[PDB]
């Protein structure tokens, strides 16, 4: 922890060598001359323009916003714009042709993407409309329509390779480097809404990205089923899963200035009808992968193992597992089709839970699926939409925070966060128990309300303390 | 590597190494139960080998409350420092007592404190080293820089910081707890030396059960009303012997008839530790435990004395005192018993009651198992202190921005989601 | 089982009468008050046990002159020194004597201990006979209120 | 009672308002509030 903040001010200071010498604009001013050009020229300050931010540097986002203001240049908007039209897609067409671009393109949209992590909201807003000067350009809504043609795209190879199915490097590698460029993507539309102004959430509700966000659980189901197969084709499964967490981290965030029954939760639920059938896939996709870690080291797995390593076999596995009576008989060949089938038919419970990966992504669609229902139920569109999820939600109960609290809007909302396993569990036992049976009585006794709210971190940084302390115990 | 890794055997088992510490010296106080004399000495009915057992249980229990002690002093010191390095960072920052506000003569836990700011390693357990640099950049402009700068800031005996580990130290020893268990080993220490002071740790159970320490808290809670109350008692009673000084004397008569060596209690020190003996105790007083009057012009003068010193003392003064204990025992454990109503009345945060909560069925334990929660608060603090800034929701980043400035209105005042909304 | 030892023996057939317990509705209440709050009670009497196991070493250590039931010594004098003895003494006698046990015991008189006799007696009677009486006292009564 | 007279004036300063009555719970709504409405606004000294 404390060496990483002087780091991060070796960061700063070394970003600060810069930018108070006009650093910043020479980036700003760079870009708005290179009008459709994407040039090597902007490659270089683009890179140059992340380095000056890194991190979200908010003299930097101050100092950036202070050119586009007083010199009233329309034409940076213009430029980036024009970029975006330009920037990459996959391909097809070679591909079949190099079966005999997006290192700019990433890194446009981390730079987007540094312009606003820091939520500036006056930032935001001016990346949505432009208000001093004469042409509006919006930002927004173009990166959805790269976006939306990084989908068609993403689409597109998914079909070249549904049906052969072990899937070349060529084919990975092309692939894997789509990834980074959607994954980097989507984090620019988190953190153009992910500043909760409504504004932009509200302007790209009405825009296309629903239909990109459909599409993309069209690839997320129809891949990871096939995905699944091989024991190579787990490094772009990774990383598909990878995006299919920051995809959902997205429509999180833009479900978060939300009213209960609000129009930005209605569309949320509009996609989940539209694409019911695919998500059939993922919610039991998790569920082939969430009861196999619950039940692998469960109770007949660890004593019906004759190795104790961790070594079992096929038909050990087929025959006991399919004997527990949680899932049926075509995803235990699914699995086992998943599996490994090492060394003869044996298989390692460690590699075979390695694809514990989805209960990262799962968990922020348990709690999108939640989050959903809490603030907009009474939508049986959503509620047997919501009760197939049920054996992911039952995993991530224990697993999900759920707290309220009032989050500027002045009404209070609801936040969900990851709960840790060993937080939790350092939680209820030792001397904890004891600690906060202590805070309790002592509260309620001596309490002014000013002072109550006040001494409440007051016992948990403490007790932050506690379990840094006793874990380490 | 072999006495840290042991020390982490302590902390996990110290609360069975305490309770153990109570069960053994409850065989401690029935095995003392078996002295006599002959000079001291120790029979053993029923079994020869029960006093070497005491020879061995006695080098157990000290030694187990050395292990306790030093399996204490990082399990809960560490908080206890962090608990206090943390009072005093903030005030240095918000408060900056040291730079400006300079705490009082009382309250030396302050002025404790003036001490280890100077050292290297000032908040070593509060993970945030930064904030011996924050104060510098926060005042050092106003008041001075370097003077500011120049107040903060084999191979085992030099590495270590001295001037703060004798502050911290110093900080240990004035921890309730900690004294205790302290106290708690002097007296295991002298029953290596002398058998008869070891089974003093008998009160264990008063602190160790919970409604025993109340009812010695109940002593000293009213404390401050106490003294000056007994004061009182100290007071009357040294009126009563005052005129019983000068005009009662002769009523005394320890001995047996006049014949004997007649004992007669007329000395001011003895006639005042006479009553506090005899007139306050007597329950019935000193017409108990004197001559009856029988005869005399101060007959009558006698009872008058009595009397009064009846009602005054016995029928009122005890029973305040002894009122006043129980008084406070019947208030403490009244505030035992409305904090055990409050978690169940109101929420402990959003504040709003039972009642509300009511209108679903189950559903006050919905208010306290899914909404609030406490733990959560908790947890969701460290899940903003275990991301980065960069990765933080824009509620997330409120709150850290909120949390950071110290300005807590993120909480439910009492609008919690379900008041708010239909 | 007590109506059957009546046709055996006819002492304690008359230990019927606590059906004057159960049977009104306010006399099964006082017994209850024993027992309602009898979780505290019996670690609030186990600190009397304790406290007095306290002043009772002391009394062994320092103080066991004093004990003479006996009159005068000249008679084959009785005395209170055997621990088992001793602390039996106090629950018999310096829990029960309402004025402690200075009451029943050596009135101090001219030891270098008189003083410090008057200490450990007021003290017995503050803490024991006063505070932990009344309290155990009080707590059935308080169960009763 | 003559102790509970006592304690209740000491709730009574806390409580309410010495002079217009409302009590802690309305300026409570405030941080840190009562206080001032026992600093500021009413304050006794003043009104003498
Ligand atoms: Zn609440
Ligand atoms: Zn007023």
């Amino acid at each position: 922890f404390e060496e990483k903040e002087m780091e991060k001010q070796k960061l700063l200071y070394q970003q600060a060598r810069l930018h108070d010498r006009g650093a910043a604009e020479m980036v700003l001013q760079t870009i708005s001359a290179s009008k459709g050009e994407t040039g090597p020229m902007v490659a270089a300050t683009l890179k140059l323009g992340i380095a000056i931010l890194n991190g979200g540097n908010s003299t930097v986002q101050q100092k950036m916003l202070e050119y586009l203001k007083e010199k009233k240049d329309v034409g940076f908007f213009q430029s980036l714009a024009g970029l975006m039209q330009s920037c990459s897609v996959l391909d097809l067409n070679a591909f079949e042709r190099q079966n005999k671009d997006d290192e700019f393109t990433c890194d446009l949209f981390r730079f987007l993407q540094l312009l606003c992590e820091g939520h500036n909201s006056d930032f935001q807003n001016y990346l949505r409309t432009q208000t001093g000067n004469n042409t509006t350009v919006n930002i927004i809504i173009s990166t959805v329509d790269y976006l939306l043609r990084v989908q068609e795209s993403i689409s597109d190879f998914y079909w070249y390779y549904s049906g052969k199915d072990v899937i070349d490097e060529q084919g990975q590698r092309n692939f894997s480097k789509a990834i980074q460029v959607a994954k980097q993507v989507f984090n620019t539309l988190t953190e153009y809404i992910q500043g909760p102004c409504t504004g932009n959430q509200q302007s790209l509700a009405h825009s296309r990205l629903w239909d990109a966000v459909v599409g993309f659980l069209h690839v997320f189901a129809h891949m990871q089923m096939k995905l699944s197969q091989d024991s190579s084709q787990i490094e772009l499964l990774k990383e598909l899963m990878d995006l299919q967490k920051d995809m959902v981290v997205m429509l999180l965030s833009m479900l978060e200035g939300n009213v209960v029954n609000g129009t930005i939760g209605k569309q949320m639920v509009d996609m989940l009808v539209e694409s019911s059938n695919n998500v059939e896939m993922i919610l039991k996709f998790f569920d082939m992968f969430l009861k196999l870690k619950d039940l692998t080291s469960s109770d007949t797995f660890k004593e019906y193992d004759p190795d104790g390593k961790g070594v079992i076999s096929k038909r050990d596995f087929h025959k006991a597992m399919e004997s527990h009576k949680h899932y049926t008989q075509s995803e235990t060949e699914f699995l086992l089709s998943c599996a490994e089938t090492d060394e003869n038919e044996t298989l390692d419970y460690e590699e075979f839970v390695k694809r514990e990966p989805a209960k990262d992504i799962g968990f922020n669609v348990a709690v999108l699926l939640t989050n959903l229902s809490e603030h907009m139920p009474n939508d049986t569109r959503l509620q047997t939409f919501l009760e197939l999820a049920e054996s992911v939600l039952n995993y991530f109960q224990p697993f999900l925070g759920r707290i309220e609290i009032m989050g500027s809007a002045k009404r209070i909302e609801r936040v969900y966060f990851e709960i840790s396993e060993s937080s939790r569990t350092q939680w209820e036992k030792p001397q904890v128990k004891e600690s906060k049976r202590q805070f309790i009585f002592d509260v309620v006794n001596e309490g002014g309300e000013k002072e109550k709210m006040e001494l409440f971190v007051n016992f948990c940084e403490d007790t932050i303390f506690e379990m840094q302390l006793a874990a380490q115990i | 590597a072999y006495q840290q890794k042991l020390l982490n055997y302590f902390a996990r088992n110290f609360y069975n190494m305490r309770m153990l510490a109570l069960f053994v010296a409850f065989a401690i106080n029935f095995i003392l139960l078996f002295y006599k004399v002959s000079v001291h000495y120790v029979l053993e009915e029923s079994s020869g080998y029960m006093e070497p057992t005491l020879r061995i249980l006695a080098i157990l229990h000290t030694v187990i409350s050395f292990f306790c002690i030093i399996g204490y002093y990082c399990l809960k010191v560490p908080l206890v420092i962090f608990k206090r390095e943390k009072e005093v960072a903030r005030k240095l920052e918000f408060d900056g007592l040291y730079i400006t506000e300079q705490p009082s003569e009382d309250d030396i836990k302050g002025q404790w404190d003036r001490l280890v700011i100077n050292t290297q390693s000032f908040p070593n357990n509060y993970w945030d080293k930064f904030v011996k640099r924050k104060v510098m950049d926060k005042y050092g402009e106003f008041y001075g820089r370097d003077r500011i700068s120049e107040l903060l800031g084999s191979a085992v005996l030099n590495s270590i910081d001295v001037k703060y580990q004798m502050w911290k130290l110093g900080v240990v020893f004035t921890d309730n707890s900690f004294l205790y268990l302290a106290w708690y080993m002097t007296m295991s220490v002298l029953g290596h030396y002398n058998n008869f002071f070891f089974a003093a740790h008998l009160l264990d159970i008063a602190m160790g059960f919970k409604t025993l320490r109340t009812i010695l808290s109940s002593v000293t809670h009213n404390g401050k009303q106490l003294v000056l109350t007994v004061g009182l008692l100290a007071v009357v009673v040294y009126l009563y012997t005052v005129v019983a000084f000068n005009f009662f004397r002769k009523f005394y008569n320890k001995s047996e008839d006049g014949d004997t060596p007649d004992m007669k209690c007329d000395d001011m020190l003895t006639c005042y530790m006479f009553h506090m003996y005899v007139g306050v105790r007597a329950g019935g007083g000193i017409g108990d435990e004197i001559e009856d009057p029988a005869g005399d012009e101060y007959e009558i003068y006698r009872i008058i004395f009595d009397i009064t010193f009846f009602f005054f003392v016995i029928v009122i003064l005890l029973a305040i005192i002894q009122g006043l204990i129980i008084d406070a025992f019947g208030e403490l454990r009244d505030q035992q018993e409305q904090v055990k109503e409050d978690m169940e009345t109101k929420c402990f945060i959003c504040g709003i009651g039972n009642d509300y909560f009511d209108t679903v069925p189950h559903g006050f334990e919905t208010h306290t198992l899914q909404e609030h929660n406490l733990a959560n608060y908790l947890f969701f603090l460290m899940y903003l202190i275990n991301k980065d800034e960069t990765e933080h929701t824009g509620q997330e980043s409120y709150v850290w921005k909120m949390y950071q400035e110290r300005c807590w209105e993120f909480f439910p005042a009492g609008d919690c989601f379900r008041k708010q909304y239909e």
